[PDB]
């Protein structure tokens, strides 16, 4: 026994795979609770050098940046700041309790607490230094946490830069939590559900005022996504349709199918030796389709998804139940060509032959549906008022509670339209067919009698559908537009007849848990929709107020769609993203993001004056100017005013490479300033100063035009420079051409950098709000509609 | 629609079983379709069936094959499609249809025709097409190449 | 260039050219492909220049 | 000394095309009275693509 | 229906290539014209019929 092997190289296909979800599996959100206190700057001991340059036996704490990582080139700096803005927005918290992160001061008089580990670390470092004043120790001794528990408020000490204070204080004063009571639990629920006596609500809890809650952002469509983003709209429509199918009840005890159909059989008097058109009436009168139709219709009418018909004209009962359907349901709810064809057939084989008329001569692209022209062709009072209603059957677009609604007539809800139809049918049953034989009369009249012997049941059925329809309409957040969809659902009329033929005295109402599920899902989707919109709007309005000109606004939209875990990002084109962008530009930004961005705008340059890896420019005036005294360097080649000399921007030179100006200015030694993000090296020598090297670096630029191998010089001089004896003995003030455009660090003020951050004390936050509510329904026989009258009553 | 202005391309596809287009893309396309269909339903029994069918397609993507040779037995890497399945026939018809639909978007770079008919039956397939003008030898030859 | 299949998607679903002949007749999309866009771009430019 | 077939210089930039798209959007918004309905929505949306 | 956000312009090498080629063609055209004309006229002035 033995086994043998033949291995094989192959290719590998690699999709994009567009990872999806459905609505019931979409998780709402996860709140941002706070980590460390969002520092941007930190202190650092540096040596210090008294004027004349020499050194103390002492050091000093200076502000420095965390993570000097910034690039070369201003475009890349604006990229940095875009990333920075993205990070802060990614770190912007919703609520925060300071006590979780607080710690104990090792130097407080009263043994009090402070906010962060590093705050106290700095305090301890400054405490353990030999050469620090007593006053900061006194400061550390007086600084403590204050509390007022009547108001549930704390004030903790912090030590942080003023911009940092700006950010954290903005977080404090704009943390989106509100006091929570049961009155708000109520008033968050819709009016219509409170006004409905078929649902009863209670709870077994009394929340305190110490609790808190986040309010969803159920703001409407800023974008008008129903307008010409029709792929997404068809997706969304299906995606609400499927959600709607999940919530329609499964039907309770129905009448026995075989018994009801035995009654039909008895009432038809079939023959085993003929073809009998009547036979086709029995096509698909099963259960499992009655439920299917019940689910499909309602979920369509709630989702605002169009639906199409399939029907074999040999089955007339299919048509006869589609009559009822098309009467009681509007016509724009179906796709046009289907019900046009169906109505046309119905006319041309049941109606015009009874009153003795031509079949029809109907056009494909007729601007009138057959019923409109037939409103005037006929001579019948009942049918004419019926067709008038049909022509004027349409939804009512009404904005209630912020959301749009497609409301029915209030004569459709209460089934009364059926009385016009059925009276017309009674005045048709009594007719002769002057043109057509008696067997045809027999077939037709028998079929329509099978539906005429269920008058009350059809009225009650329609009322029941109407009730569940409005009840589910009330549980919507997204506004519901009336615009025809790309795609339909094939509806079989056999299922409709199955529905219409198996019902009596048993009502199905959505369970409150299903209602709460549907509502919470719609809530979460809508809030996700608004928050991601607000995100993306922020980035767009940021990027257009910053000249990020090479950036390509595609990946942003891809991220926006990725966070909505239902769409196909791998097969959405670019034009649609860009139109979405074009709409997004015109929107106002929300208050949080707009304020934060305004702060960042006003303080990014000040932040940029720091970061001691790069300087903001350099002047060259072929003249031996003097050097400035500083006390972390000594004599430096530094500039801080930029007056005089005219300035060339360097990103402008990378954009538009025209080296004629600079070249001409260099041969002829013309003075200039140079603006743009730039490295340097820290030359701590002296022999490289007198030789005037930092002008030597530029003569390659005319030879090789690429300004990337460009590294300026930084002429740092101090008591840690190997040649400081020179400045002591020879008595020469240092002088240098080519100052550098740069600012110094800012000295660290221990007093003024201390602040007191105020916040609440020990609240709680709840999310799944309808978990505390218990809910139940009345007995289905003991229901009641808007008209104060029992639906599902006729026996 | 056979005429002096029309032509027909007919083609045997019986060797296209070990081919490079019956591996990974075919199965992953079906898997993607199952994902769409999974998001197009609410029942759980159905999703169980679909996830099992999906995993079946995963297992059919890597499939080894017992084959004797005298006394000893070879087992070879064959992560592709062949007959011997409840799915293979119609699925091969589909796959050839998709393949020819994919091929057929290139004659359009150089000719205007109206696709009158495409047909696929197992080990062959043929499509007829009619032109804005009358046919020549040079157009057939260049189209063929 | 843009990936073709996206455009294929949106045309294919909204038009339903499958449906917009006789259902028993043959209709579908036509070449959105690469190596035709640049083919056209060459054809047009060379012809307008010449 | 060389001839050239030049454009209208409101075309070298695309600015005249705004007037075109206003007209085209209007044409989309209009019915097609003789036309069918499935074929009309399909055509209108195919126009709205461009 | 498949384009956006990718600029392709002639390389300077391509511009120079296409200029040298066009220059050479036109120059060849004019020079051989002049040569042909001269030979014709010289054939018509020595009464070579």
């Amino acid at each position: 026994v033995q086994y043998e092997i033949l291995q094989k190289t192959i290719p590998t296909f690699e999709p994009k795979e567009s990872i999806l979800k459905k609505l019931e599996d979409i998780k709402p959100e996860q709140v941002k609770k706070q980590t460390k206190l969002f520092r941007i700057f930190e202190p650092r001991q540096l040596p210090v050098y008294r004027a004349n340059g020499e050194k103390e036996l002492r050091n000093r704490w200076y502000w420095k940046l965390k993570r000097d990582t910034l690039p070369d080139g201003d475009y890349d700096v604006r990229e940095y700041f875009l990333n920075l803005y993205d990070q802060v927005l990614t770190e912007m918290p919703d609520y925060l309790l300071l006590k979780d992160m607080a710690v104990e001061n090792k130097n407080s008089r009263d043994a009090g607490k402070v906010v962060d580990s590093e705050t106290a670390a700095i305090c301890d470092a400054i405490f353990q230094d030999e050469e620090t004043e007593g006053v900061v120790r006194r400061f550390i001794a007086e600084m403590r946490q204050r509390v007022q528990a009547d108001r549930n408020v704390v004030n903790y000490p912090s030590i942080l830069h003023p911009i940092d204070h700006a950010f954290n204080e903005y977080f404090l004063q704009h943390q989106l939590v509100e006091p929570l009571n049961n009155d708000i639990i109520f008033n968050y629920i819709p009016e219509r559900i409170r006004n409905d006596v078929n649902y009863i609500l209670n709870m077994d809890r009394n929340l305190p005022s110490t609790a808190r809650y986040i309010r969803p952002n159920l703001l409407q469509d800023r974008l008008n996504l129903h307008d010409n983003f029709e792929s997404l709209w068809d997706t969304i429509t299906t995606s609400n349709y499927i959600l709607a199918r999940s919530v329609v009840p499964d039907l309770k005890e129905l009448v026995s199918t075989e018994a009801q159909i035995q009654k039909m059989s008895q009432d038809l008097q079939l023959e085993a030796l003929t073809i009998q058109s009547e036979t086709q009436f029995l096509t698909g009168i099963n259960s499992q389709a009655a439920n299917d139709c019940f689910k499909t219709l309602i979920a369509a009418m709630l989702s605002q998804r169009t639906m199409s018909l399939d029907f074999v004209t040999t089955n007339y009962m299919s048509l006869i139940s589609g009559m009822w359907l098309l009467t009681v349901v509007p016509n724009d709810m179906f796709i046009r060509e289907s019900l046009v064809a169906c109505q046309l057939a119905i006319i041309n084989t049941i109606i015009y032959p009874a009153f003795g008329m031509q079949r029809m001569h109907y056009r494909n692209g007729d601007p009138q549906t057959p019923f409109q022209i037939a409103e005037q062709q006929i001579q019948n009072f009942q049918v004419a008022n019926w067709l008038h209603f049909v022509n004027n059957n349409q939804f009512r677009q009404v904005v209630i509670d912020g959301v749009l609604n497609q409301v029915l007539n209030d004569n459709i809800r209460n089934g009364h339209v059926v009385n016009q139809l059925m009276e017309a049918l009674m005045q048709l049953s009594r007719q002769q067919f002057p043109t057509m034989p008696v067997d045809y009369k027999r077939s037709i009249q028998r079929g329509i009698l099978l539906l005429s012997n269920r008058l009350g049941q059809l009225v009650d059925l329609t009322r029941l559908l109407a009730y569940n329809y409005e009840t589910l309409m009330a549980c919507i957040t997204m506004n519901m537009q009336h615009v025809q969809t790309l795609t339909t659902e094939k509806l079989q009329l056999t299922s409709v007849t199955s529905l219409c033929m198996l019902i009596g005295n048993a009502t199905v109402i959505p369970s409150p848990q299903t209602l709460f599920h549907y509502y919470n899902v719609n809530v979460n989707f809508h809030s996700n929709y608004n928050e991601r919109i607000n995100d993306a709007v922020a980035i767009i309005t940021a990027a257009n107020r910053l000249n990020l000109y090479q950036k390509k606004m595609k990946s942003i939209v891809e991220d926006f769609l990725k966070r909505l875990q239902i769409f196909d990002i791998s097969r959405v084109p670019d034009d649609q993203m860009y139109r979405l962008r074009d709409r997004l530009r015109l929107l106002p930004v929300e208050i949080r993001r707009l304020d934060i961005f305004n702060l960042i705008l006003m303080n990014m340059e000040q932040i940029e004056r720091a970061s001691d890896k790069i300087a903001q420019g350099v002047i060259i005036a072929y003249r031996d100017m003097q050097l400035e005294r500083d006390e972390m360097y000594g004599y430096v080649n530094i500039a801080r005013n930029l007056d005089g000399f005219q300035q060339i921007n360097l990103e402008e030179l990378m954009r538009t490479g025209d080296y004629a100006q600079i070249t001409n200015m260099l041969l002829n030694n013309q003075p200039v300033a140079l603006v743009g993000a730039l490295p340097f090296i820290t030359d701590s020598s002296v022999i490289s100063l007198v030789a005037k090297l930092d002008a030597t670096v530029f003569a390659q630029i005319v030879k090789l035009r690429k300004v990337d191998t460009l590294k300026p010089i930084l002429y740092k001089i101090n008591s840690d420079s190997n040649d400081f004896y020179l400045v002591a003995n020879y008595d020469w003030v240092p002088t240098s051409t080519t100052k550098v455009y740069k600012q110094i660090p800012q000295q660290f003020d221990f007093r003024a950098s201390m602040h007191m951050l105020t916040s609440n004390l020990t609240f709680t936050v709840y999310s799944d709000l309808l978990a505390f509510v218990s809910a139940d329904t009345v007995e289905p026989i003991n229901a009641v509609a808007f008209d104060n009258m029992r639906i599902m009553n006729e026996l | 629609f056979l005429s002096n202005n029309s032509m027909v391309l007919y083609t045997d596809v019986s060797q296209w079983d070990s081919s490079q287009h019956n591996t990974q893309p075919f199965r992953k396309g079906i898997i993607m379709g199952l994902d769409m269909l999974a998001n197009m339903t609410n029942d759980a029994r159905v999703i169980q069936t679909l996830n099992l069918y999906k995993q079946t397609q995963i297992n059919l993507m890597d499939s080894y094959v017992q084959i004797p040779d005298g006394n000893v037995i070879k087992k070879i890497q064959y992560g592709a499609v062949a007959s011997g399945e409840k799915q293979t026939k119609a699925a091969n018809s589909i796959a050839n249809l998709a393949l020819i639909k994919t091929v057929l978007s290139r004659i359009s770079n150089k000719y205007s025709f109206a696709t009158k008919i495409i047909r696929v039956d197992g080990d062959d397939n043929y499509a007829v097409l009619q032109f804005n003008t009358e046919v020549t030898k040079q157009m057939v030859q260049d189209v063929s190449n």
